[PDB]
């Protein structure tokens, strides 16, 4: 029966209507519950709510285990996740891996119960659960890994920019007195960290360069700082577009599928080519050959596999123009072989 | 490695088919013919490009000798193997129907025969059940 | 007469020189009526405004009103809006209810009636008129679905960061009591407001950390989460940008047409094939053959139109050169026919 | 669906040319010779490419069925039509004026006879004006 | 004698050198006066500053006028400006207005007098004389003129986005006192203010929303309306980076100047083509046949040469293609008949 | 004996692990000591870390000196930088010189010498160190010097904006007094300053626009500022992406091969040109022409050189078509030749 | 504008080479080996895409009306004329050696026989100074 | 340079094969024939693009002594071949085996002669250690 399958699709890798439902009221259910959470937070509202999470709480970890259970049942749809290891491997999954923490702390805490500290950072934790397979996280980290280069030496200059600016503030305003009445670079640290602030572009102007060289440097320092810390975000912001218009211009599916096969193939026969008295020994030096020229096929077909996984490209028209221009000269030179063996 | 690389010089002596120690797509044509194969120029061209090391139209020793020294059973080609599984396998699991892979290994791309196909079967489908799991196949290549 | 399509033109989708002025006049006049509106708000100038106000602010509504009547009424212009059913469709449009809420509320407001709460708002809503046919909004739209999938995963883990800064920042300033004699993160509400603004980068400084471990976990948690609320405005930008160099390299409309009528030709010769005694039957299995044969025909032409439709690219290139490569081999191959032939 | 089915395969099988049940390119332009358009290599290639599941240069049966099973008067499709119509449309309206239409099918793309075209007009224009609704027609095909 | 043209060179247009130094000393004493000006305008140093600002001012415009008049000397370099109505055409130009303008009322200031208000405004003003030739602006007009449609739509949506929220806040916040007890926002002006403030990100700090709600509001319109606004400098920086690539893959001037050629030839055909018995009618109706092809080569050339003038693109490529094709087809098409009538 | 290439290796240019870790340590190292400046800067942790700095600093520039004398014996691996002379040349490298004047100025400090206010900075400059080959600062060079042209220009446009803004300001709030009793643009310098803070988006809110004018004109002087402030670090980053996007599809580094052997071989052919009894004078007008197309020689490979070098592009694709096509046209003209010469 | 569009329609008709009213390449071709300049295919086929509405490889009698009705001496046309010349212009004047310019003419390009590049040079140059003005000729012109 | 000027011009004559003063790539495979070369057309084609200044098919006189002016041993010059010698040189250093540089350039590239590499070698290795400095070398040329 496919029931496991169907269970295994609806809770983990849902493109279904009911199942994105299903998703959405968890993520509701959860928003409201830290929602309740802040206002427990808050003294005005302290009595009223705890006896509500206490009620709603429970229920919701309960709901949670099962869950739980359920995708843990589901895991032998994939074959993967096949017998009690396979299960265990599943589970070592990151997004598994937090729920069963989120599960059992939550449990843990109960118990130890109607005043909670722990269960807030439960809740926070929680709102991770809705980015299931990871596809929110992946893709961001694949765009950092591409920009890794650029991005990193980013981080680097602009903070070596900001030691400095900060030193340089602290040299400045050391002896200079608030119109208030209190140091506000009394401290490198508390220069760094106003450093910190203007760099990031927040401006919270608890400190501010009190003298006329401190405000100078400051202007000078700035303007080159506040770019280079805006740069990952610009950066990233570039790279996922192009990665986009790179998805926009994608190859058809079912391009794929012979080359795949092709290079299926291949390796069949190579695996083939140890055996001795196998069945691909039809059609000792041409044994020897042979092995050499089916490696030389899988490499080829590996190359076009590849070629067919990766999206349009020149190099890839270059390759095709090439191809087509070399059999057309093989066909002319035969052509012309032909006249001349006719004469 | 001595023994080996000597087995290799062999091997590419008898490949040769001339004292320069240089193949061209020409000699190795000329293999494939005396194989039975008969296979077309620019699949030759493939082939040799994919070894070429220099990328002169033009196999040398040391090049042969790299393409020898990459190992199967890497981790990073056996990824690419389990993608090409995946591209034929319905119902995003680690499954995929007998009949229909033997359907797809006599058809599409560089057909294998009959008895090559079974033999697959045979080696790959080791429980009755033909929803045959991939992965371990890949594992065990 | 071609009166009414004009008018319609005139008012609706206009790339006229009158027109435009007619339109850059509105649009001033909609900004001078909320300059007033925001004069009347403060109470220095509130008994000297209000007079004025229900001088203009009355025929400003019959102008309105007037301008939608001629609107619906030239509806007629377009097939897709005939009769009573199609102006009804017509008004279901957007920015067409729109209007119709500002004219009835303002009507409304002046019945009731001079003072006004309300007004403001229908004001407010008035500034919408001007972006006729949502030439506006609809690209926008069109570029956030585009790049759906970075944006939403931007927010998102953004959003995430945020959440776990502010309870962090919680955790560290509750028993810290501020300099002025108030505790600034009384409440996690407060924490979380704090939070939202310094991701956004407006740095109030009604609340900033006090604790040392507070201002580190800031340090901290700041920059990257910075990143991440830029990222939306960047990669938006990226994506537009994009868009507009491709459509630097369109196709000429020439190139469309072509296609097109073969399209429709196609879908009108499979429109006969179900008429079985049909004029089209020109030219029982042949003719289940020649059904077949019209379908495939018609896909082809499908195929043609979107290619037609779309801009330059690779892809397109690649297959050109095939269609050209795959003519010139046959032509080749009768050649070598013809020589053979002879001999 | 099993009658549709057993049509398809039959149609299928006259098409063929051939027991391997696996349509060439050659067979097609048979069958095209047979009928009298005489089409050129090109076009036939085109033809099958659309149609092709697995992208092979040939036809299976499992492809044939697809092809068929997307029908026509779905909203996608529409929209395409429309957007064709609109192509040659002045005046950016629901209207084309009906001699400009006929010329259109007489001249431009696949060549559409003088009858085929009378047809046309006269199941599109039930009123007498010329300034014919492509919108309605669209809807009604 | 060359020495008109040598001195334009040097002025106006230079990749010299010395000019380059010229101009860079220039800048430098520019700067040193505005840096002068600012000194005066702070009251610590007034009385010793004036002086010297009479001293060297007056020398620094007439050092400027002396240049203009050495500027407007030269400009008979270039044929398009020769003699009083070329020289008058060429003032004109906007930098060149700006530079007497500056001349002009810095002499009424002298005139006049050693206080002065308008000469800090002349000052500011001066700055601008070091941007020659319009290489700054132009490009930048460029860029916002090729990305105007989003741009435009960007600014719209933004503004509208600004304008609800401050609404929203005049409304939330109207009643709530601030704790130093002054109502924050009293009139909607102010409103509007915080609003503008808040999608800028400077966040003074100067108004925030007291009421709860209100900073709800301000935390759900805040984000968004952040992106807008950031977008301009975004989608500008995207336009710009774009158009360095294009640079980058531009083609060799070499290749535009035999198409430029054939182009000025056709001109040249087709303007004699008018006048009856010219020399160009070598080589009725035959006429009428001849004018009509000379028409169609001189449209050729054109698009030739635009093509030539545009950079490298995937249409080129395909057409290029497209050219060969054909002839080779040609040649074949040539070849088989050869070979037919031979047999 | 390969052991100095191996340190060399080691030291500079490291891909190790066991030297990426080594560079981690020293990373870390570095980050610990400036934590420990920073600490002892604050006067509540003075009395404590003075002898811990002057334990560990001593050792640490002792550690720095050594490594320093291992990279110069190490210099012998290249060629570039033999005997004493290279060594020299070695040592003028900006990140050596660096090193070397953290090494003597410590030391100074040390013999001065436990109170040092150098020893603050000298610690900051050491962060420098591990940024080994410039390759984070070359990389970030090229991209500016690539996109110069527009980034000078945003500077500028920019600055002169903030300068009239500024300006404005100035004009409108030199009269009004603030509500704490305080002229907050008494100078001009002030104002200046305000609008750098303001288009920088910090924000700090010291300096607030007072009169209703002034903030009129900061609203409408503020949004284009902003953007054209924000402009850099998009730019930047876009540029960063589009050099990342070329990486991407690089061609493969065997295709650069020949054509460099090529270009050497056709360098050398020149060399020899000018040796009149040479070997290469091997297969006097005729040596000139030989001369001459040698030349010709070197300006192709040079090209092809080039071309090899860089990524791939549109241009190459249309090259390689045009190099395929003209020689398929003259094997055809061979053909139709054979053809016309047998009849 | 009645008498123009007879005199096109006249123009047309002699252009044909048939009763059908669309200009294919053949015709054109044959109509410029009747005065005798013996242009090449790819040439025609250019001149035919320029004019071509459609876009379907044949003039319309509509594309032709089109083709004479955007006249020269129109700016947008100018400025490309201009830049043209400026492309050939030392110095970055507007001013050109004459000498050099009957060259060019004679050289590159569609060449322009010597008479002709006399007349030309007659035309532009009015003063005896070779440095002429080619803003004022394009002016002129 | 008036003397190099007219041997440049008397280098021209002899080059041209005609009167008309503009060398075609006909021209120059009459030249190359002369000496025994034997190139393909591409090739010519590929000579005369580089040195051609107009862009037009056929080497100028102007465009000729323009080539000539562009003098080796100019810095940007040396780069590439610097850049060129690294790509062939392992270890990251200004030195590469002597037995590999002759491999190479008796195999890769345009083909150089046996005593024609020894003449290279002799000259680049004045020390006898195979470990040749080719940056020396680089700067001596
Ligand atoms: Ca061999
Ligand atoms: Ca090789
Ligand atoms: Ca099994
Ligand atoms: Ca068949
Ligand atoms: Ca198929
Ligand atoms: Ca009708
Ligand atoms: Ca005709
Ligand atoms: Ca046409
Ligand atoms: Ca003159
Ligand atoms: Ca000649
Ligand atoms: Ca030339
Ligand atoms: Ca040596």
């Amino acid at each position: 029966t496919n029931i496991q399958g169907r269970v295994y699709n609806f809770l983990e890798r849902p493109t279904g209507w009911k199942c994105f439902v299903y998703h959405f009221t968890v993520f509701l259910i959860v928003l409201i519950c830290l929602i309740f959470s802040v206002l427990s937070t808050i003294q005005q509202y302290n009595n009223l709510a705890t006896e509500t999470l206490f009620w709603m709480e429970i229920v919701l970890v309960v709901f949670f285990g099962a869950e739980y259970v359920v995708r843990l049942w589901s895991a032998g749809c994939r074959s993967k996740y096949v017998g009690v290891w396979g299960r265990l491997r599943f589970a070592r999954k990151p997004i598994s891996v937090i729920d069963l923490i989120v599960v059992v702390a939550s449990v843990i805490v109960l118990c130890v119960g109607s005043a909670i500290r722990g269960i807030r950072f439960l809740q926070i934790l929680r709102m991770l659960h809705v980015d299931r397979q990871g596809g929110t996280w992946r893709l961001l980290g694949s765009v950092v890994f591409i920009h890794r280069q650029e991005l990193i030496t980013t981080l680097y200059i602009g903070f070596l920019g900001l030691i400095f600016s900060s030193y340089f503030v602290y040299l400045a305003e050391k002896d200079a007195i608030d119109s208030s009445g209190e140091y506000q670079f009394g401290s490198y640290a508390d220069a760094l960290w106003w450093g910190v602030v203007t760099v990031t572009t927040i401006g919270y102007g608890d400190k501010v360069p009190q003298t006329w060289i401190g405000k100078t440097i400051a202007s000078c320092f700035s303007v080159f700082a506040i770019s280079f810390f805006a740069l990952p975000a610009g950066i990233l912001g570039s790279g996922f577009a192009l990665k986009v218009q790179q998805k926009q211009r994608q190859k058809h599916f079912n391009r794929q599928i012979p080359a795949a096969a092709s290079l299926i193939q291949t390796a069949w026969r190579c695996y083939a080519a140890e055996n001795p008295d196998s069945a691909t020994w039809k059609i000792e030096h041409h044994r020897a050959a042979i092995k050499v020229i089916r490696r030389m096929q899988y490499f080829v077909a590996k190359k076009k596999f590849q070629q067919a996984r990766k999206p349009y490209d020149v190099r890839d028209v270059i390759e095709q123009y090439s191809q087509g221009h070399l059999n057309l000269m093989v066909r002319i030179k035969e052509l012309q072989r032909r006249l001349d063996q006719s004469l | 490695t001595e023994e080996q690389i000597a087995e290799f010089k062999e091997a590419f002596s008898l490949f040769d088919k001339d004292g320069d120690g240089t193949i061209t797509t020409k000699e190795l044509g000329t293999v494939m013919r005396s194989l039975g194969q008969n296979p077309t120029e620019a699949e030759l061209q493939d082939m040799i490009n994919e070894v070429d090391a220099d990328g002169n139209g033009t196999i040398d020793f040391p090049e042969f000798l790299t393409m020898m020294a990459r190992k199967m059973k890497d981790t990073d080609s056996e990824e690419e193997i389990r993608e090409a599984f995946r591209v034929f396998d319905k119902d995003g699991n680690g499954y995929i129907s007998a009949a229909e892979l033997r359907h797809v290994m006599t058809n599409l791309g560089e057909k294998l025969t009959d008895e090559e196909v079974d033999e697959m079967i045979r080696e790959a489908d080791i429980d009755g059940d033909g929803q045959v799991n991939y992965e371990e196949f890949v594992q065990m290549m």
